[PDB]
Protein backbone atom coordinates (compact mmCIF):
# COMPACT_ATOMS: atom_id res chain seq x y z
CA UNK A 1 0.00 0.00 0.00
CA UNK A 2 2.61 2.58 -1.24
CA UNK A 3 1.85 6.03 -3.47
CA UNK A 4 5.08 7.50 -4.28
CA UNK A 5 4.55 11.57 -6.08
CA UNK A 6 7.55 13.13 -7.76
CA UNK A 7 7.91 15.64 -10.30
CA UNK A 8 7.27 18.37 -8.26
CA UNK A 9 9.03 22.05 -8.56
CA UNK A 10 9.59 25.54 -9.03
CA UNK A 11 8.32 26.51 -12.53
CA UNK A 12 7.51 29.79 -14.01
CA UNK A 13 3.94 31.29 -15.22
CA UNK A 14 3.22 29.52 -18.72
CA UNK A 15 5.56 26.79 -18.06
CA UNK A 16 4.90 22.86 -18.36
CA UNK A 17 5.63 20.39 -16.32
CA UNK A 18 5.25 16.03 -15.70
CA UNK A 19 4.31 14.80 -12.33
CA UNK A 20 5.28 11.26 -11.68
CA UNK A 21 3.34 8.57 -9.49
CA UNK A 22 5.20 5.63 -8.61
CA UNK A 23 3.17 2.79 -6.60
CA UNK A 24 3.61 -0.81 -4.95
CA UNK A 25 2.17 -2.96 -3.02
CA UNK A 26 -1.06 -4.26 -5.15
CA UNK A 27 -1.99 -5.39 -8.61
CA UNK A 28 -1.52 -1.54 -10.41
CA UNK A 29 -3.17 -2.41 -13.60
CA UNK A 30 -6.11 -3.73 -11.81
CA UNK A 31 -7.29 0.23 -10.73
CA UNK A 32 -8.73 3.27 -12.00
CA UNK A 33 -6.54 6.24 -10.92
CA UNK A 34 -6.99 9.85 -10.13
CA UNK A 35 -4.74 13.02 -9.54
CA UNK A 36 -6.40 15.63 -6.77
CA UNK A 37 -4.47 18.85 -5.44
CA UNK A 38 -4.62 21.23 -2.55
CA UNK A 39 -4.24 24.85 -3.17
CA UNK A 40 -3.01 27.07 -0.55
CA UNK A 41 -6.50 27.59 1.33
CA UNK A 42 -6.50 24.03 1.61
CA UNK A 43 -9.50 23.85 -0.56
CA UNK A 44 -9.35 19.95 -2.52
CA UNK A 45 -10.14 19.64 -6.19
CA UNK A 46 -10.20 17.28 -8.22
CA UNK A 47 -7.74 17.09 -11.41
CA UNK A 48 -7.97 14.07 -13.65
CA UNK A 49 -8.99 10.12 -13.68
CA UNK A 50 -7.78 7.02 -15.73
CA UNK A 51 -9.21 3.92 -16.13
CA UNK A 52 -7.30 1.03 -15.17
CA UNK A 53 -5.86 0.26 -18.67
CA UNK A 54 -5.36 4.15 -19.42
CA UNK A 55 -8.11 3.28 -22.02
CA UNK A 56 -10.63 6.23 -20.86
CA UNK A 57 -9.74 9.77 -19.12
CA UNK A 58 -11.64 12.57 -17.43
CA UNK A 59 -11.15 15.79 -16.19
CA UNK A 60 -12.51 18.99 -14.98
CA UNK A 61 -13.80 21.58 -17.76
CA UNK A 62 -10.92 23.51 -16.09
CA UNK A 63 -8.00 21.45 -16.88
CA UNK A 64 -9.68 19.92 -19.82
CA UNK A 65 -7.26 19.76 -22.84
CA UNK A 66 -4.59 21.66 -20.93
CA UNK A 67 -3.85 18.63 -18.20
CA UNK A 68 -3.43 15.36 -19.64
CA UNK A 69 -3.22 11.79 -17.45
CA UNK A 70 -1.33 9.09 -18.31
CA UNK A 71 -0.21 5.67 -17.22
CA UNK A 72 2.70 2.71 -17.85
CA UNK A 73 1.24 0.03 -16.35
CA UNK A 74 4.45 -2.25 -17.08
CA UNK A 75 6.72 -0.02 -14.78
CA UNK A 76 3.38 0.79 -12.33
CA UNK A 77 3.52 4.72 -12.53
CA UNK A 78 0.72 7.46 -13.35
CA UNK A 79 1.72 10.69 -15.24
CA UNK A 80 0.32 13.73 -15.09
CA UNK A 81 1.33 16.20 -17.80
CA UNK A 82 0.34 20.29 -17.31
CA UNK A 83 1.18 22.94 -19.62
CA UNK A 84 0.66 26.73 -19.57
CA UNK A 85 0.84 26.54 -15.87
CA UNK A 86 -0.07 29.89 -13.93
CA UNK A 87 -0.23 31.06 -9.92
CA UNK A 88 -3.65 29.40 -9.00
CA UNK A 89 -1.52 25.89 -10.04
CA UNK A 90 0.33 26.51 -7.04
CA UNK A 91 -0.57 23.32 -5.05
CA UNK A 92 0.48 19.56 -3.17
CA UNK A 93 -0.43 17.10 -6.31
CA UNK A 94 -2.01 14.32 -4.59
CA UNK A 95 -2.65 10.52 -6.59
CA UNK A 96 -4.87 8.05 -5.69
CA UNK A 97 -6.08 4.67 -6.72
CA UNK A 98 -10.10 3.71 -6.89
CA UNK A 99 -11.68 0.91 -5.68
CA UNK A 100 -14.36 1.17 -3.03
CA UNK A 101 -14.59 4.86 -3.69
CA UNK A 102 -13.45 7.34 -5.77
CA UNK A 103 -9.60 7.67 -3.92
CA UNK A 104 -8.99 4.54 -1.77
CA UNK A 105 -5.36 5.27 -1.03
CA UNK A 106 -3.34 8.83 -1.22
CA UNK A 107 -0.11 9.31 -1.93
CA UNK A 108 2.07 11.28 0.19
CA UNK A 109 1.56 14.09 -2.14
CA UNK A 110 4.58 16.73 -4.58
CA UNK A 111 4.56 20.02 -4.40
CA UNK A 112 4.32 22.62 -7.42
CA UNK A 113 5.00 26.25 -6.74
CA UNK A 114 4.38 28.43 -10.04
CA UNK A 115 6.02 31.48 -9.79
CA UNK A 116 8.66 33.99 -11.81
CA UNK A 117 9.99 35.46 -8.57
CA UNK A 118 14.17 35.14 -7.79
CA UNK A 119 15.75 34.38 -4.90
CA UNK A 120 15.34 37.19 -2.73
CA UNK A 121 16.66 37.34 1.15
CA UNK A 122 13.94 39.15 3.32
CA UNK A 123 13.90 42.68 5.32
CA UNK A 124 13.80 42.15 8.54
CA UNK A 125 12.25 44.88 10.79
CA UNK A 126 11.58 45.13 14.14
CA UNK A 127 7.76 45.48 16.10
CA UNK A 128 8.13 47.71 19.14
CA UNK A 129 4.44 48.19 20.73
CA UNK A 130 2.44 51.38 20.09
CA UNK A 131 1.15 50.85 23.41
CA UNK A 132 1.20 42.34 33.58
CA UNK A 133 2.62 40.71 29.79
CA UNK A 134 4.08 42.35 26.67
CA UNK A 135 4.04 41.55 23.04
CA UNK A 136 7.08 42.11 20.65
CA UNK A 137 7.50 40.86 16.75
CA UNK A 138 9.53 40.81 14.16
CA UNK A 139 8.45 42.12 10.35
CA UNK A 140 10.09 39.60 7.74
CA UNK A 141 9.70 41.05 4.69
CA UNK A 142 9.69 40.65 0.98
CA UNK A 143 11.63 37.23 0.66
CA UNK A 144 11.24 34.06 -1.84
CA UNK A 145 11.90 31.25 -2.03
CA UNK A 146 9.91 29.65 1.49
CA UNK A 147 10.73 29.23 4.11
CA UNK A 148 11.70 31.41 6.76
CA UNK A 149 12.81 30.42 10.52
CA UNK A 150 12.56 32.65 13.05
CA UNK A 151 13.82 32.50 16.55
CA UNK A 152 14.08 34.73 20.10
CA UNK A 153 17.15 34.97 21.80
CA UNK A 154 18.71 32.21 20.24
CA UNK A 155 15.91 29.91 21.29
CA UNK A 156 16.16 30.60 25.17
CA UNK A 157 12.58 31.79 24.35
CA UNK A 158 10.22 29.20 23.23
CA UNK A 159 6.95 29.89 25.31
CA UNK A 160 4.37 32.40 24.75
CA UNK A 161 6.38 32.72 20.68
CA UNK A 162 4.24 31.91 17.91
CA UNK A 163 5.29 32.50 13.88
CA UNK A 164 2.36 33.38 11.75
CA UNK A 165 1.96 31.70 8.15
CA UNK A 166 3.78 33.64 4.94
CA UNK A 167 1.47 35.11 2.86
CA UNK A 168 2.00 35.77 -0.92
CA UNK A 169 2.76 40.08 -0.86
CA UNK A 170 2.75 40.64 -4.92
CA UNK A 171 4.76 37.68 -5.59
CA UNK A 172 7.29 38.11 -2.18
CA UNK A 173 6.23 36.10 0.81
CA UNK A 174 6.09 38.33 4.18
CA UNK A 175 5.40 37.21 7.83
CA UNK A 176 6.09 38.33 11.43
CA UNK A 177 6.97 36.38 14.37
CA UNK A 178 5.29 37.46 18.11
CA UNK A 179 6.92 37.03 21.63
CA UNK A 180 4.85 37.50 24.90
CA UNK A 181 7.39 38.03 27.64
CA UNK A 182 6.77 39.45 31.77
CA UNK A 183 6.78 43.01 31.44
CA UNK A 184 9.57 43.02 34.21
CA UNK A 185 11.80 41.03 31.16
CA UNK A 186 11.71 43.78 28.73
CA UNK A 187 12.99 45.88 27.84
CA UNK A 188 15.19 45.65 31.30
CA UNK A 189 16.34 42.66 29.59
CA UNK A 190 17.23 42.74 25.79
CA UNK A 191 14.68 40.55 23.27
CA UNK A 192 16.20 39.53 19.52
CA UNK A 193 14.35 37.87 17.14
CA UNK A 194 16.85 35.70 14.98
CA UNK A 195 15.62 35.39 11.28
CA UNK A 196 16.92 33.13 9.07
CA UNK A 197 16.63 32.33 4.83
CA UNK A 198 18.45 29.51 3.80
CA UNK A 199 17.71 30.06 0.30
CA UNK A 200 19.38 33.27 0.28
CA UNK A 201 22.53 32.50 2.66
CA UNK A 202 20.43 34.97 5.28
CA UNK A 203 20.80 35.47 8.94
CA UNK A 204 19.55 38.44 10.75
CA UNK A 205 19.06 39.38 14.14
CA UNK A 206 16.89 42.21 15.35
CA UNK A 207 17.56 43.40 18.56
CA UNK A 208 13.48 45.48 19.77
CA UNK A 209 13.79 48.91 20.95
CA UNK A 210 11.04 50.79 22.89
CA UNK A 211 9.16 53.50 20.89
CA UNK A 212 8.84 56.98 21.71
CA UNK B 1 -21.33 21.99 -11.76
CA UNK B 2 -23.19 20.72 -8.64
CA UNK B 3 -22.12 22.15 -5.32
CA UNK B 4 -21.13 20.68 -1.54
CA UNK B 5 -21.66 22.83 1.39
CA UNK B 6 -20.41 21.81 4.46
CA UNK B 7 -21.50 22.85 8.05
CA UNK B 8 -20.44 23.92 10.32
CA UNK B 9 -17.12 25.55 9.01
CA UNK B 10 -15.13 24.42 12.49
CA UNK B 11 -16.69 22.12 15.27
CA UNK B 12 -15.28 22.71 18.93
CA UNK B 13 -15.03 19.47 20.69
CA UNK B 14 -13.78 17.79 23.91
CA UNK B 15 -12.58 14.40 23.78
CA UNK B 16 -14.99 12.14 24.52
CA UNK B 17 -18.14 14.35 23.10
CA UNK B 18 -20.04 13.26 20.08
CA UNK B 19 -19.73 14.95 17.63
CA UNK B 20 -22.08 14.94 13.97
CA UNK B 21 -21.13 17.12 10.23
CA UNK B 22 -23.73 17.91 7.52
CA UNK B 23 -22.80 18.17 4.03
CA UNK B 24 -25.34 19.40 1.15
CA UNK B 25 -25.88 18.94 -2.38
CA UNK B 26 -27.00 21.75 -4.37
CA UNK B 27 -28.85 18.97 -6.18
CA UNK B 28 -29.98 15.11 -5.62
CA UNK B 29 -26.82 12.76 -5.65
CA UNK B 30 -28.54 10.00 -6.10
CA UNK B 31 -27.46 8.84 -8.99
CA UNK B 32 -29.58 6.84 -12.28
CA UNK B 33 -28.45 3.02 -11.48
CA UNK B 34 -29.84 3.51 -7.79
CA UNK B 35 -26.73 4.61 -5.79
CA UNK B 36 -26.15 7.81 -3.66
CA UNK B 37 -22.00 8.51 -4.17
CA UNK B 38 -21.43 10.54 -1.48
CA UNK B 39 -18.51 9.83 0.56
CA UNK B 40 -16.00 10.98 3.89
CA UNK B 41 -12.14 11.87 3.79
CA UNK B 42 -10.42 12.61 7.13
CA UNK B 43 -7.06 14.97 6.57
CA UNK B 44 -5.23 14.75 9.63
CA UNK B 45 -2.76 18.31 10.28
CA UNK B 46 0.12 17.29 8.18
CA UNK B 47 -0.93 13.96 6.47
CA UNK B 48 -2.49 13.21 3.45
CA UNK B 49 -6.54 12.86 3.14
CA UNK B 50 -7.76 9.43 4.04
CA UNK B 51 -10.97 7.74 3.01
CA UNK B 52 -13.57 6.76 5.86
CA UNK B 53 -16.73 6.73 4.35
CA UNK B 54 -18.21 5.71 0.60
CA UNK B 55 -21.52 5.45 -1.02
CA UNK B 56 -22.96 7.55 2.36
CA UNK B 57 -23.10 4.75 5.13
CA UNK B 58 -20.16 1.87 3.98
CA UNK B 59 -17.02 2.37 6.11
CA UNK B 60 -13.90 1.98 4.61
CA UNK B 61 -11.66 -0.58 6.03
CA UNK B 62 -9.96 -0.15 8.86
CA UNK B 63 -12.33 2.72 9.97
CA UNK B 64 -13.39 2.20 13.45
CA UNK B 65 -17.22 1.74 13.72
CA UNK B 66 -17.51 4.92 16.16
CA UNK B 67 -17.92 6.34 12.62
CA UNK B 68 -20.87 6.48 10.94
CA UNK B 69 -22.07 8.42 7.54
CA UNK B 70 -26.12 9.15 6.79
CA UNK B 71 -28.69 10.88 4.83
CA UNK B 72 -29.91 11.00 1.34
CA UNK B 73 -30.62 12.83 -1.50
CA UNK B 74 -29.26 16.45 -1.28
CA UNK B 75 -28.74 16.21 3.12
CA UNK B 76 -26.43 14.12 4.23
CA UNK B 77 -23.91 13.43 8.39
CA UNK B 78 -21.08 12.54 9.37
CA UNK B 79 -21.09 11.34 13.70
CA UNK B 80 -18.11 10.52 15.45
CA UNK B 81 -20.23 8.89 18.64
CA UNK B 82 -16.99 9.19 21.07
CA UNK B 83 -13.89 11.63 19.92
CA UNK B 84 -10.38 10.77 19.89
CA UNK B 85 -7.32 12.44 19.34
CA UNK B 86 -6.71 10.81 15.99
CA UNK B 87 -10.27 12.01 14.97
CA UNK B 88 -8.87 15.69 14.73
CA UNK B 89 -8.54 17.32 11.28
CA UNK B 90 -10.53 18.55 8.66
CA UNK B 91 -13.13 16.47 7.37
CA UNK B 92 -14.19 16.58 3.59
CA UNK B 93 -17.26 14.91 2.13
CA UNK B 94 -17.28 14.23 -1.75
CA UNK B 95 -19.75 13.87 -4.62
CA UNK B 96 -18.87 11.30 -7.06
CA UNK B 97 -22.76 10.55 -8.96
CA UNK B 98 -22.30 13.64 -10.93
CA UNK B 99 -20.15 15.35 -13.61
CA UNK B 100 -17.85 16.61 -12.51
CA UNK B 101 -16.57 14.92 -8.98
CA UNK B 102 -16.70 17.69 -6.54
CA UNK B 103 -15.35 18.27 -2.72
CA UNK B 104 -17.07 20.23 -0.05
CA UNK B 105 -14.80 22.58 1.60
CA UNK B 106 -14.40 21.24 4.74
CA UNK B 107 -15.16 21.04 8.47
CA UNK B 108 -12.44 21.35 11.03
CA UNK B 109 -12.82 19.11 14.04
CA UNK B 110 -11.13 21.00 16.50
CA UNK B 111 -10.27 21.17 20.27
CA UNK B 112 -12.95 22.96 23.07
CA UNK B 113 -11.80 25.62 25.62
CA UNK B 114 -12.54 28.34 27.38
CA UNK B 115 -13.25 31.77 26.05
CA UNK B 116 -10.13 34.31 25.74
CA UNK B 117 -10.44 38.16 24.32
CA UNK B 118 -7.57 38.84 22.09
CA UNK B 119 -4.44 40.89 22.93
CA UNK B 120 -4.32 43.22 20.82
CA UNK B 121 -0.91 44.84 19.98
CA UNK B 122 -0.21 48.00 17.49
CA UNK B 123 3.46 48.47 15.94
CA UNK B 124 4.66 51.50 14.37
CA UNK B 125 6.30 51.00 10.90
CA UNK B 126 10.14 50.79 11.80
CA UNK B 127 12.33 53.67 11.07
CA UNK B 128 14.83 51.09 8.94
CA UNK B 129 11.73 50.52 6.76
CA UNK B 130 11.06 53.94 6.02
CA UNK B 131 14.37 54.52 4.75
CA UNK B 132 13.37 51.92 2.34
CA UNK B 133 10.54 54.34 1.20
CA UNK B 134 7.88 51.57 2.79
CA UNK B 135 5.30 51.76 5.62
CA UNK B 136 4.04 48.29 7.31
CA UNK B 137 1.61 48.81 9.88
CA UNK B 138 1.20 45.65 12.32
CA UNK B 139 -1.35 44.31 14.38
CA UNK B 140 -1.38 41.68 16.31
CA UNK B 141 -4.60 39.87 17.56
CA UNK B 142 -2.82 37.36 19.90
CA UNK B 143 -4.43 34.21 22.08
CA UNK B 144 -8.02 34.62 21.32
CA UNK B 145 -11.15 31.68 21.59
CA UNK B 146 -13.37 30.83 19.54
CA UNK B 147 -11.49 31.30 15.96
CA UNK B 148 -14.02 33.69 14.47
CA UNK B 149 -12.58 37.18 15.05
CA UNK B 150 -12.38 40.20 12.13
CA UNK B 151 -10.10 43.18 12.39
CA UNK B 152 -10.79 46.67 11.48
CA UNK B 153 -8.01 49.57 9.96
CA UNK B 154 -8.87 53.21 10.53
CA UNK B 155 -6.57 55.55 9.43
CA UNK B 156 -7.31 59.15 10.19
CA UNK B 157 -10.74 57.94 12.07
CA UNK B 158 -11.78 56.75 8.48
CA UNK B 159 -11.92 52.68 7.39
CA UNK B 160 -9.03 51.48 5.44
CA UNK B 161 -9.17 47.91 3.36
CA UNK B 162 -6.62 48.11 0.69
CA UNK B 163 -3.17 47.02 1.65
CA UNK B 164 -4.36 45.02 4.30
CA UNK B 165 -3.23 41.31 4.13
CA UNK B 166 -4.12 38.97 7.18
CA UNK B 167 -2.59 35.87 8.11
CA UNK B 168 -4.03 33.34 10.83
CA UNK B 169 -2.32 30.46 12.93
CA UNK B 170 -4.11 26.73 13.15
CA UNK B 171 -5.19 26.24 16.82
CA UNK B 172 -2.44 26.02 19.03
CA UNK B 173 -0.92 22.75 20.23
CA UNK B 174 -0.22 24.22 23.85
CA UNK B 175 -3.44 26.17 24.68
CA UNK B 176 -5.88 26.11 22.02
CA UNK B 177 -6.02 29.34 21.32
CA UNK B 178 -5.99 31.00 17.83
CA UNK B 179 -3.74 34.20 16.77
CA UNK B 180 -4.22 36.33 13.76
CA UNK B 181 -1.76 39.51 12.13
CA UNK B 182 -2.69 41.98 10.13
CA UNK B 183 -0.09 44.13 8.02
CA UNK B 184 -1.33 47.33 6.42
CA UNK B 185 1.41 48.11 3.81
CA UNK B 186 2.29 51.74 2.19
CA UNK B 187 3.91 53.94 0.56
CA UNK B 188 6.11 55.89 2.60
CA UNK B 189 3.72 58.77 1.20
CA UNK B 190 0.64 57.67 1.88
CA UNK B 191 2.21 57.09 5.78
CA UNK B 192 3.17 60.27 6.46
CA UNK B 193 0.72 62.54 5.47
CA UNK B 194 -1.77 60.69 7.70
CA UNK B 195 -1.26 60.83 11.48
CA UNK B 196 -3.60 58.33 13.04
CA UNK B 197 -3.36 54.27 12.89
CA UNK B 198 -6.30 52.25 13.99
CA UNK B 199 -6.22 48.51 15.09
CA UNK B 200 -9.85 47.63 15.82
CA UNK B 201 -10.34 43.57 16.99
CA UNK B 202 -14.08 42.46 17.03
CA UNK B 203 -14.80 39.24 19.24
CA UNK B 204 -17.49 37.33 20.79
CA UNK B 205 -15.95 38.25 24.79
CA UNK B 206 -16.66 42.20 24.08
CA UNK B 207 -19.66 43.85 23.06
CA UNK B 208 -17.30 46.65 22.32
CA UNK B 209 -14.11 46.26 20.34
CA UNK B 210 -10.76 46.27 21.48
CA UNK B 211 -8.95 49.62 20.11
CA UNK B 212 -5.07 50.15 19.56
CA UNK B 213 -3.71 53.55 18.00
CA UNK B 214 -1.03 55.31 17.45
CA UNK B 215 -0.31 58.68 16.31
CA UNK B 216 2.78 59.03 13.75
CA UNK B 217 3.97 62.43 14.26
CA UNK B 218 4.90 61.30 18.64
CA UNK C 1 -14.92 -3.86 -11.67
CA UNK C 2 -15.20 -1.32 -8.59
CA UNK C 3 -17.69 1.45 -7.97
CA UNK C 4 -16.96 3.59 -10.55
CA UNK C 5 -16.51 0.91 -13.03
CA UNK C 6 -12.51 1.98 -13.96
CA UNK C 7 -11.84 -1.57 -14.36
CA UNK C 8 -11.57 -1.87 -17.58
Amino acid sequence: VHLVESGGALVKPGGSLKLSCAASGFSFSKYGMSWVRQTPDKRLEWVATISSSGSRTYYPDSVKGQFTISRDNAKNTLYLQMSSLKSEDTAMYYCSISWDGAMDYWGQGTSVTVSSAKTTPPSVYPLAPGSSMVTLGCLVKGYFPEPVTVTWNSGSLSSGVHTFPAVLQSDLYTLSSSVTVPSSTWPSETVTCNVAHPASSTKVDKKIVPRD
Amino acid sequence: DVLMTQTPLSLPVSLGDQASISCKSSQSIVHSNGNTYLEWYLQKPGQSPKLLVYKVSNRFSGVPDRFSGSGSGTDFTLKISRVEAEDLGTYYCFQGSLVPWAFGGGTKLEIKRADAAPTVSIFPPSSEQLTSGGASVVCFLNNFYPKDINVKWKIDGSERQNGVLNSWTDQDSKDSTYSMSSTLTLTKDEYERHNSYTCEATHKTSTSPIVKSFNRNE
Amino acid sequence: AGTYGLGD
